[PDB]
DNA sequence: TACACGGGACCACA
DNA sequence: ATGTGGTCCCGTGT
């Protein structure tokens, strides 16, 4: 238990797969960050795009 | 095995229980999955849901072609 | 303990 | 054939 979290959608996972294109680069940030867990590279990513998710 | 792509590399599944495709990274061959704690998926899924995206991969490339200024630096 | 991460296998699908 | 998104079970570690 605990894997799912609630979202406006209902329950999904927190475990989700990245195409190989989105996976080559988001490794790379996480890589280049030299963070040891890749969530935290999501934290960052989503941190340094407040100003876009803000709009809509 | 090796084979190219568009910004990088890809390695083709070894077993033949699983045919998933790894990506070729700093750090070695990497599986495509990548587990984020509860108060990150959180605020993953929302983006998500704003962008009104079905899948989250495509909120990641979003969020990357949102951060690119920073990412490199 | 309780929660977390990620490898392996897996289903449905194209 | 061989990829795909996505999920389950479990070993291991915080």
């Amino acid at each position: 238990r605990h894997s799912k979290v609630f979202t406006s959608k209902g329950p999904r996972d927190r475990r989700v797969r990245l195409s190989a294109h989105t996976a080559i680069q988001f490794y790379d940030v996480q890589d280049r960050l030299g963070y040891d867990r890749p969530s935290k590279a999501v934290d960052w990513l989503i941190k340094k795009a407040k100003t876009a998710i803000d709009k809509l | 095995e090796i084979v190219e792509v568009q910004g990088g590399h890809i390695i083709r599944a070894t077993g033949r229980k699983d045919r998933h495709s790894k990506v070729f990274t700093s750090k070695g061959p990497r599986d495509r999955r990548v587990r984020l704690s509860a108060h990150t998926a959180i605020q993953f899924y929302d983006v998500q849901d704003r962008l009104g995206y079905d899948r989250p991969s495509k909120a990641v490339d979003w969020l990357i072609k949102k951060a690119k200024t920073a990412i490199d630096k």
